[PDB]
């Protein structure tokens, strides 16, 4: 069309439609990461449980069903300098 | 703080102030909770009686939105050691909850083996305090921060006249004119990571301030995340 990787599906000016763990124009890029690459994609804590990344969020902050972002539980979450 | 500049509204909101008898500053802390301060063991032995200013820009003024707290119970490291600044950590328990507010929020406790791969590996933390703008000079009226490089441990150690031990790090300048100084002891040293900021430090000592060949030495936080829980988790009296 074999441009995109990772068993990823060409089509055409061509396109790549990625399998479910890789990224990238061309399927070419894990999205699957441990927390030494762009902090395992979590939004603060990163640790990794039997290869795989667990992210966590520190007081007044909940994680999000997503597992990556951590949401505030109020307008004064720790380590945000103040807007107001 | 010498050099740096000034914190602006809302920059450096956990900032804390001890204030001695005469509510002159002496020592920074660091707000952790509405109830918990951090600062330096070596703090507590510089006054008599004190108390926890937050939410100070200016003390020559008094520009309203100050507070201060009364301390219920200090919590010293009981292994801090006068001789070499070892254990230079302390938590304060306040009589009064901290009403967050502009200027006023507490600073995250990082987790402590993603602090060490993940702050502790960054090219600059920042410190903060109403610490004197000179070694020669005087005491801040306005709160300053300033943005200090980590420093190598084997850079720190050969630097030093005094013993860096395991629970310390050097942050700060070889021969530029930035550092923290006396009076901001006790103060913040945080590190940002996406847009929001951990505590990394205490201000603990150095010798001289923006000396050359000589770096700021803070307590190293990371060590004692699992104390400052501990001492958090006693939360009010039975
Ligand atoms: C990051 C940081 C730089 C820094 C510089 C400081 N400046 C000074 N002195 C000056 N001009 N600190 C002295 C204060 C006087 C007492 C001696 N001292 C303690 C000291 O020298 N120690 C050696 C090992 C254990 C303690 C200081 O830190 C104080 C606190 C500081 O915190
Ligand atoms: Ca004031
Ligand atoms: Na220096």
């Amino acid at each position: 069309c074999s441009p995109c990787q990772n068993q990823g599906k060409c089509k055409d000016e061509y396109t790549c439609t990625c399998l479910e763990g890789f990224e990238g124009k061309n399927c070419e890029l894990f999205t699957r990461k441990l927390c030494s690459l762009d902090n395992g994609d979590c939004d603060q804590f990163c640790h990794e449980e039997q290869n795989s990344v667990v992210c966590s969020c520190a007081r007044g902050y909940t994680l999000a069903d997503n597992g990556k972002a951590c949401i505030p539980t109020g307008p004064y979450p720790c380590g945000k300098q103040t807007l107001e | 703080i010498v050099g740096g500049q000034e914190c602006k509204d809302g920059e450096c909101p956990w900032q804390a102030l001890l204030i001695n008898e005469e509510n002159e500053g002496f020592c920074g802390g660091t707000i952790l909770s509405e109830f918990y301060i951090l600062t330096a063991a070596h703090c507590l032995y510089q006054a008599k009686r004190f108390k926890v200013r937050v939410g100070d820009r200016n003390t020559e003024q008094e520009e309203g939105g100050e507070a201060v707290h009364e301390v219920e119970v200090v919590i010293k490291h009981n292994r801090f050691t006068k001789e070499t600044y070892d254990f230079d950590i302390a938590v304060l328990r306040l009589k009064t909850p901290i009403t967050f507010r502009m200027n006023v929020a507490p600073a995250c406790l990082p987790e402590r083996d993603w602090a060490e791969s993940t702050l502790m590996t960054q090219k600059t933390g920042i410190v903060s305090g109403f610490g004197r703008t000179h070694e020669k000079g005087r005491q801040s009226t306005r709160l300053k921060m300033l943005e200090v490089p980590y420093v190598d441990r084997n850079s720190c150690k050969l630097s030093s006249s005094f013993i860096i031990t395991q629970n310390m790090f050097c942050a700060g300048y070889d021969t530029k004119q930035e550092d923290a100084c006396q009076g901001d002891s006790g103060g913040p040293h945080v590190t940002r990571f996406k847009d929001t900021y951990f505590v990394t430090g205490i201000v603990s000592w150095g010798e001289g301030c923006a000396r050359k060949g000589k770096y700021g030495i803070y307590t190293k936080v990371t060590a004692f995340l699992k104390w400052i829980d501990r001492s958090m988790k006693t939360r009010g009296l039975p």
